[PDB]
């Protein structure tokens, strides 16, 4: 069978640079235009670059010319890309991508490997800053009402959220993170209370990021 | 610009059309309009190119046509395994082809839930720090599709959202998050924002005030 093995990718500082190689297998490499197209996190598919079956000819999506170069070797088996003069945009999954060629024009993608992740991301090591979220009854069950904590820019994953030391766990809902242009991720943990407990009872949420030896132990107080 | 809807919704056994059109211009045969399927954790796979030829092993339930001068996917009697993001690819001029934002399509498996929205404005201890950061948090809905907008006073807002893709809660339903970054002095100098959240059809808007 076919296989495109991507490699070369992950984390890179915006002022680094990487090398991705795709290992092309079971079909013969040097018969095909070979292309790059890339996945950004919750968007679409942007083709990225192409390369002639000979290599003399190479093409590139505007925003990326004269910072990425492809190139191939037909007896290794390999599609390039140098990635050069890194942006946020360029934190995506790239995939190595065989061109059908059933067209001189248009290119019609046939066989796609399963892609490599890129991240951009501005620190290698970063703890959260963490804020409280005041409790709000706006949207939740009557008698009811919900607080939280924003935990902001960390890297890499995961952190762990807690609430009162392990002794609430009722009523908790931790997001999935986002992944940020900035490369740092963010995520929100929301508790959803009696509204007559915020005179009584102390809530504290308590994050954990063991990358960073990172902790913060965040109260989330009423708002008056 | 490519422009497909963000998600349909088709019944098992059902029938349902995908769209694929230009911003500005009409689609026609020299596009040569190309549709690629990509399931959940997958690579994509090629359905269909030049308009409407299937590739080899491409089940014939999938037809693509151009009607009302946009691309089209029609599926014919919607399997499970047809939930998945489409993609279709136009070419627009040399040297290669620009590809629409995706369709999630969900065949339908489970009841619809409506998404809860709560919004909570940027904490005093964040202005303090120089920073404000609107959190809008979504779950428990099904279909796991929803378009997230961003409104400063009435109009829109783009630059500074960061959202999830929608992700499988413990319930079966789902959870997505957006978050809309802003300096202290747009926090305060506004009369309010605005998250809209749409699904099925439906919109959810909740506005918060410094
Ligand atoms: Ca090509």
């Amino acid at each position: 069978e076919v296989q495109l093995v991507e490699s070369g990718g992950g984390l890179v500082q915006p002022g680094g640079s990487l090398r991705l190689s795709c290992a092309a297998s079971g079909f013969t490499f040097s018969v095909y235009y070979m292309n790059w197209v890339r996945q950004a996190p919750g968007k679409g598919l942007e083709w990225v670059s192409d390369i002639n079956n000979e290599g003399g000819t190479t093409y590139y999506a505007d925003s990326v010319k004269g910072r990425f170069t492809i190139s191939r070797d037909n007896a290794k088996n390999t599609l390039t890309l140098q990635m050069n003069s890194l942006k946020p945009e360029d934190t995506a999954l790239y995939y190595c991508v065989r061109d059908a060629g059933y067209s001189n024009h248009v290119p019609i993608f046939d066989s796609w490997g399963q892609g490599t992740q890129v991240i951009v991301a501005s620190a290698s090591t970063k703890g959260p800053s963490v804020f409280p979220l005041a409790p709000s009854s706006k949207s939740t069950s009557g008698g009811t009402a919900a607080l939280g904590c924003l935990v902001k820019d960390y890297f890499p994953e995961p952190v762990t959220v807690s609430w009162n030391s392990g002794a609430l766990t009722s009523g908790v809902h931790t997001f999935p993170a986002v992944l940020q242009s900035s490369g740092l991720y963010s995520l929100s943990s929301v508790v959803t209370v009696p509204s007559s407990s915020l005179g009584t009872q102390t809530y504290i949420c308590n994050v954990n990021h063991k990358p960073s030896n990172t902790k913060v132990d965040k109260k989330v107080e009423p708002k008056s | 610009v490519v422009t497909q809807e963000p998600s349909l919704t088709v019944s098992p056994g059902g029938t349902v059309t995908l769209t694929c059109g230009l911003k500005s211009g009409s689609v026609t045969s020299t596009n040569f309009p190309t549709w690629y399927q990509q399931t959940p954790g997958q690579a994509p796979r090629l359905l269909i190119y030049n308009t409407n030829t299937r590739h080899s092993g491409v089940p014939s339930r999938f037809s693509g046509s151009i009607s009302e001068n946009k691309a089209a996917l029609t599926i014919t009697g919607a399997q499970p395994e047809d939930e998945a993001e489409y993609f279709c690819a136009l070419f627009i001029s040399n040297p290669s082809v620009e590809f629409g934002g995706g369709t999630q399509l969900t065949v339908l498996s489970q009841p619809k839930a409506a998404p809860s929205v709560t919004l909570f404005p940027p904490s005093s201890e964040e202005l303090q720090a120089n920073k404000a950061t609107l959190v809008c948090l979504i779950s428990d809905f099904y279909p796991g599709a929803v378009t997230v907008a961003w409104k400063a006073d009435s109009s829109p807002v783009k630059a500074g959202v960061e959202t999830t893709t929608p992700s499988k809660q413990s319930n079966n339903k789902y959870a997505a998050s957006s978050y809309l970054s802003l300096t202290p002095e747009q926090w305060k100098s506004h009369r309010s924002y605005s998250c809209q959240v749409t699904h099925e059809g439906s919109t959810v808007e909740k506005t918060v005030a410094p």
